[PDB]
């Protein structure tokens, strides 16, 4: 259950796919110099809640944006596997996050 | 050539003293001279010295050695017995339309409890005959109708498309070099609508 | 260049009035019938009469007509008592499996009442495959909600993407289609050799 | 009634006439005279008198009807089967009419 | 093509015809209105055609039939019945304008409602021929004389030369007749009974009442 | 019940009418130094039989035809009132009966 | 369009309109003029109908529900593609007693007839409508006449004979569309001489 | 069949027929050609093929019967009501004659 | 109502609009005005009025709403499938869209 | 120049806690109360003595005082126990007719927990009506996840629409307002040639 | 926890998240943080961090939410109602937003 | 009526502005372009328009948003916070035509699938004004120098005059700017956030003396 804090990265990649029977949207952060942060949440189960919903819409309008973006993910019980996105916030707009 | 009518249309028991029932009418010399089958059915069921008659003829018996003589019409109906033919033969051919185009409505005929029929003529020249009947026939209800337009086209003398089914072949008119079939429609020339 | 002909068992059991096929079903065209000997067969046997029939861009002289297909205009014959119309969804029997097509762009977009939301992919401007969702029917309608904000976001921006479909339904929406349909399973805005992709 | 039915050719319907039928009141009689064409006028042929049954029971017009209304409006020469029953019309006998065929030329009515 | 021999019936004799011919009513040129017989009716005689036959057995069987009511009429002892007779042979010029081929002009420029169906169906029935005006004595070449005595039921058929006749290679008008729209009202087409014959056929060969109905009200049986 | 027979008069007048609940035809012969014969057919007793249809049908073909015309007339019981129609002939067309 | 016509009354309008423009058999479409004419039926119209729903008439339109009730003129069938036609039917039962009524010296012209219903004669005098005169085998109180009736009306019709033709106001037919005269049953056709008893 | 009824103003009965039903036994088709008044050779109302149904089971003369024969003896011009129905005639499609009214002028034949 | 479905091409939506539904208080309007290219100003075509319907009870965009904001805001040509139902859009009569599909070329809007 | 004053029955029994007027509720203004002379005069009958009371922009204060309106800076009464609070929505009772206003710009928005969303509908720099649209609330209630939407679009791009709006319900959202706040309806956007503005 | 709400003035929201809430399952965090125009860097008011919660079960945005995403997009400036409870964002406190209301002019955002 | 005054914000100092003017990109006066933003972007600047605003407050709110950045880039530690803007008073003349006026003739010329809906938009709401290849310093008649001290939240407002301006009874022109339909391919009307702005009225105020972040308008309009 360990989470990771990024600050300052932009959404360079945004999918919404299938993961076996599951649905799945994963977001690629990126921050020059620095390795790719990949990020998904899925909607698995899942019990009647917007929350897959409203992070997409979230996700789709920073990537839309182009601004920065910071994002708290904590890590998967699978390694190599990405991380489940908890948090995301869009930075100031023409500007960075504190 | 004339139209000769088959052997099992021969009426079992003839008309008396010319009087051939209803639905038949007296057989020709013509008709019979033409049918060599009916001519040797005749010399099996015609006794030693009896005379038959017929419309414009006589028939001699066995005896005799069988002798189709001619005769003015009506002159062999003196006799007892009277070679009469059914009118109607069930020919089994397919129900198919066929028609005649610019055909004229002439010469009718009519017997008691039977058929109206007419000879349909182009150039001078008979083309095919038509008969309606509201007693029998497969289309004996649309008799009333089909009259009406027969005595029409008729009383004008106005060009018609006669249709008949070969399904019913007749053989009211003696001596015909045309074939009778039942009527089954008529439509009035128009070479403007592509009829005749 | 060729087009997909939906099979005989597409056309429905009754046509329709006004020139208005029913919800999730269309007018069948010209060249759809002319390609197809399946339906003329069929439509050559069910047939009686002088009936006329209203195809989408013509006309089907059936019954004792023979069989002849006349061209026409769009909707120019919906003024006829029956109009020719096909069932717009196909359940193909094929496997769940994944089927992508990379660097294409939704184009041309399709919408119909109580039925789907349609989009044709293309590259070098040639249509690669046409992809389709909605909320009302099909296997994968839970995903509708989550694959319209996509489509929308990388239809208006023209975003490059690599498309996901499912070959389990075969969609008839697009008349006179050079490409076929299926069900839109997933987009994809990443970089190139990616696992994201 | 007379022995044998009689074959009158070129005959031509002059009058025809309508009438009751006193045996059977279910039935009525369509009568007429008919004229043999060019035969002398103290010829009985010249003026025959003849008549026809109709079943009232049985709506429309009968084929003999039919024809003898066409026969009379054109005056056409026919081929007349008359007899052997003899029908009453005007007090007088007339013949039955029980066949009637159009002449189509010299060889069928000489 | 067009015929150059008609024929027509008459009552009047050769002495008559040979010198005189045969003249027409009036000035009346309308083709509906003859073919109707409206320009023929007693009182109303003013037609412009002398109706003649193409078909010379048409005029034998009206002959025939006329013969046919001398002997009825001495039957009915209204009559001796004794009958003459006359078919004259005419030869047909530029003059002699088809029947069937005006009216079907008539009523291809004047409309379908402007014509009667039996008015055609007896102009093409009949073989008619209309002469306008005037048919000369130098036209009619032959007559053929039908006597008959009623009472013996001879008949005498004797043929007359005419001297007056001029002998030319022509043939009836190729072309129809053609005249103005009948503005007088036509109920029908009148003809005579037994055998159904135009009324002007028939009162032309009439001399010195003729029963004359609508064909249209007997075409169909009542 | 005395009947009378007119021969060579023409029909002037035919009419058809309701005489109550029955329907009847009637019709006026006419000739020249004559009175007017005045003869009538009832469907009275005919509603089964096609008696009056055949009879009206052959009067409105004589007076059509504008021919002479035979008829036999019974008188009627009350005076002044037009005879039963038994019998109706149609005389040579353009000729007279005999 | 034209006033002065019968007007046929709101009991004559059928409970639903005709698809393709075919009214039911004995039953005919309601003409501009007759609407126009009728303040019953305008009235009966604006309450039934409902929507942007636009009628058809035998000459015109009828534009109804929010639309207001406007009658718009046309042609013959020109509006015959819409989806419903307004249908009157022809058949109406008087009331009245069955005491003759006649009309001297008229001819019989302008025929009419329909599919399963009567045969109709407009009966003239000095080239004006008197009076409309039907017969039909199928229905009404005079159906046996009418294989009497209808010899006698042809050979009137046909030779243009001027007659005195007789009447039942029993039933009143709406058959004529836009008709400057009333319509009923014939009962009988008199070709008379003036002042006969025969006729 | 056509989508709607058809009415022809100004139409001339030209021609008469009659023919059994195909579909009925217990029905007929009385036939016919209507053409419009004035119009051209070429066009398709020049030449209106039309059929109305006729009961074979009821004797007699139907109205439309009556007045077809009088209107085509008169050739009067007529308003025709025809169709959406479809028969057969000499092979080719002919429209149904459901309703016929002869012409009173300008006004109701335009 | 309209009596069959109308076929407008390359018709371009120059504004869009929300409204309730009279009938029914489940369910609303999405309307808007459609605009056909090089049509003229006078034309009916160059202002169409149109209409559908959405479903209250039913949450999120449906694929008509969807597709209409995309093509409004894009200005694409479009193919249109009008009718026969008739809505009220400003006071006044709009056509219910049943179908719509972006133009490719002239082959399928000429 | 004139604002629009709250009806008296608005005026919340148990006001809002040091500020926080409960949800569906919102401060009370100086001027509201100084325009209306029926509230001020039901004040002074349950104020008790010695009293002080936050309004958004003022205090006042108890009978004893003689029941006084005192000014102060947005939010400074609220340090005080009891805020006085007016109910946002008003059943006026009028009748559900549509009233529109065309030429109308989508500007300065309103938002409350569990509440209304709100627009000011200006034309030539002039506020001309308010209308509000809520999922919690009131008969349109349903058609606010549709209007939602609309609103949005016009309010980001400043595209000029017709308003239209229903009397039934009185919105008191905006605090010293010289516009009247209605219930939203539907909005159309402005198209000159369509006849719509 | 405040003592009671603040009313902050000329207001800008600067940053917008998304985040879960901690008591209950079936609610969500919208958060943000708004700065006063023309404040000063080390002044509080030009870091403002604030939240307020969002229904899971019901589907939408709600009219917080909407008016958010405008006025963070066209950096509209705002009165802010904050507090009095406080919730957790990025580890640290933030205010609650009850209400917002975007501002007129110098008279309501002095 | 025209607008006799227009107002330009800038980066570009007095000492500068007053001498030199303003000068367009380059000679492609495609109206559609420059308004959905193309003749603007980096690499492809080569619009034949100076955009100006007849608005003084949509100038002043850009530089007010402007300001509040360099703020906020203090706080994230990536500047001093200290901001210098610009807003110059412009004299209008006939070689200025209406953004909005020149954008809906383009549309009424080659028809509405040649625009974009929010590119008319944002003509409008910018109240723009575009200058034909140059702005001389005779047109620019003053200034309103905006210093911002981050750190100390102090805002400096001094005005200055230009002695190389001309007065004139001149406005700006009354027809609009016409051109030939554009051949280049455009997806959308590209735009500056918070708030939005168009490309042109950004860039052109942008100098150097991190790259600018323009967005499609079409895809942020609707929320998601």
């Amino acid at each position: 259950l360990p989470t990771h804090l990024y600050k300052n990265f932009t959404v360079q990649e945004l999918a919404l796919k299938l993961k076996g029977k599951n649905q799945e949207f994963c977001l690629t952060a990126f921050m020059s110099g620095r390795s790719l942060v990949r990020a998904c949440l899925s909607d698995a189960g899942h019990e009647h809640d917007t929350w897959f919903d409203t992070m997409l819409g979230f996700a789709i309008s920073a990537y839309a944006l182009k601004s920065r973006i910071a994002l708290t993910v904590e890590d998967s019980p699978y390694p190599g596997t990405p991380g489940d996105l908890l948090e995301l916030q869009i930075c100031p707009l023409n500007g960075y996050c504190e | 050539g004339i139209v000769i009518p088959p052997k099992a249309l021969f009426t079992q028991q003839g008309g008396a003293y010319g009087r051939c029932p209803n639905g038949t009418r007296a057989l020709t010399v013509a008709e019979l001279r033409g049918n060599a089958e009916l001519q040797t059915y005749l010399r099996q069921i015609t006794p030693g010295w009896s005379i038959y008659g017929l419309y414009d003829g006589t028939y001699l018996g066995q005896a005799y050695g069988g002798i189709i003589k001619d005769a003015p019409p009506g002159a062999g109906f003196i006799y007892r017995e009277t070679f009469c033919i059914t009118t109607i033969y069930k020919t089994g051919q397919p129900a198919a339309d066929h028609y005649y185009s610019k055909v004229t409505a002439t010469r009718l005929l009519a017997s008691t409890n039977s058929r109206l029929c007419a000879v349909f003529v182009r150039d001078g020249q008979s083309v095919i005959g038509a008969c309606a009947s509201p007693y029998e026939g497969r289309y004996r209800d649309m008799y009333d109708a089909l009259r009406r337009l027969l005595y029409m086209i008729y009383m004008s003398g106005l060009a018609v498309r006669v249709h008949v089914s070969k399904e019913e072949q007749y053989y009211d008119y003696e001596d015909a070099t045309f074939q009778t079939y039942a009527l089954t429609g008529i439509s009035l020339c128009n070479p403007a609508a592509s009829i005749c | 260049p060729g087009i997909v002909i939906p099979p005989q068992e597409q056309i429905t059991q009754h046509g329709s009035p006004y020139g208005r096929c029913a919800n999730k079903t269309r007018a069948l065209t010209v060249a759809e019938l002319r390609g197809s000997g399946d339906l003329q067969e069929y439509l050559r046997h069910v047939t009686r009469g002088w009936s006329i029939f209203a195809l989408y861009d013509g006309t089907y002289l059936g019954g004792e007509y023979g069989g002849v297909i006349k061209d026409g205009t769009p909707g120019g014959a919906f003024d006829l008592k029956t109009t020719f119309c096909i069932m717009t969804t196909r359940n193909t029997g094929q496997p769940a499996t994944d089927h992508y097509y990379s660097n294409v762009t939704a184009t041309r977009l399709l919408s119909s009442t109580n039925s789907r939301l349609c989009a044709v992919f293309v590259r070098s401007g040639q249509p690669v495959i046409g992809a389709c969702t909605s909320p009302y029917d099909g296997k994968y309608w839970s995903m509708y909600s989550r694959l319209r904000k996509m489509l929308y976001l990388i239809y208006v921006a023209g975003i490059s993407v690599r498309v996901h479909v499912s070959k389990e339904e075969q969609y008839y929406d697009y008349e006179d289609a050079t490409f076929e349909t299926y069900a839109l399973t997933g987009i994809s805005i990443c970089n190139p050799g990616s696992s994201l992709c | 009634d007379v022995p044998y039915v009689l074959v009158k050719t070129n005959m031509v319907v002059t009058s025809v006439a309508m009438k009751p039928y006193e045996v059977t009141p279910t039935r009525m009689l369509v009568c007429g005279i008919a004229a043999k064409l060019g035969a002398a006028a103290s010829s009985p042929d010249a003026h025959v008198p003849f008549c026809f049954g109709k079943d009232l029971k049985r709506p429309g017009s009968s084929p003999m009807e039919v024809m003898l209304r066409a026969v009379f409006m054109q005056q056409r020469p026919l081929r007349m089967f008359l007899g052997p029953k003899q029908l009453t019309f005007e007090g007088k006998p007339a013949l039955e009419l029980i066949r009637m065929v159009e002449c189509s030329g010299k060889q069928d009515c000489p | 093509d067009p015929p150059a021999t008609v024929y027509k019936y008459d009552s009047r004799p050769p002495e008559d015809v040979f010198q005189n011919g045969f003249t027409a009513w009036g000035n009346n040129d309308n083709v509906l209105e003859h073919l109707t017989g409206r320009s023929c009716q007693v009182g109303s005689s003013n037609s412009a055609f002398v109706s003649t036959s193409s078909s010379r057995r048409y005029t034998e069987v009206y002959l025939e039939h006329r013969m046919q009511e001398a002997v009825e009429a001495e039957r009915a002892g209204r009559g001796t019945g004794h009958f003459i007779g006359y078919i004259y042979e005419v030869r047909a010029d530029n003059n002699f304008y088809g029947a069937a081929s005006s009216y079907f002009e008539y009523v291809d420029t004047y409309g379908d409602n402007a014509g009667r169906i039996l008015a055609g169906a007896l102009a093409t029935y009949q073989s008619g021929y209309l002469a306008h005006r005037r048919i000369p004595p130098e036209n009619i070449r032959r007559v053929t004389r039908v006597y008959h005595n009623g009472i013996t039921g001879e008949t005498t058929t004797t043929e007359y030369s005419n001297a007056r006749y001029v002998s030319q290679q022509t043939r009836a008008n190729p072309n129809p007749y053609t005249s103005r729209r009948s503005v007088a009202s036509i109920v029908g087409t009148l003809v005579r009974m037994a055998p159904v014959v135009g009324a002007c056929m028939a009162r032309q060969a009439e001399s010195s009442a003729m029963v004359l109905v609508y064909y249209e009200s007997i075409a169909y049986s009542f």
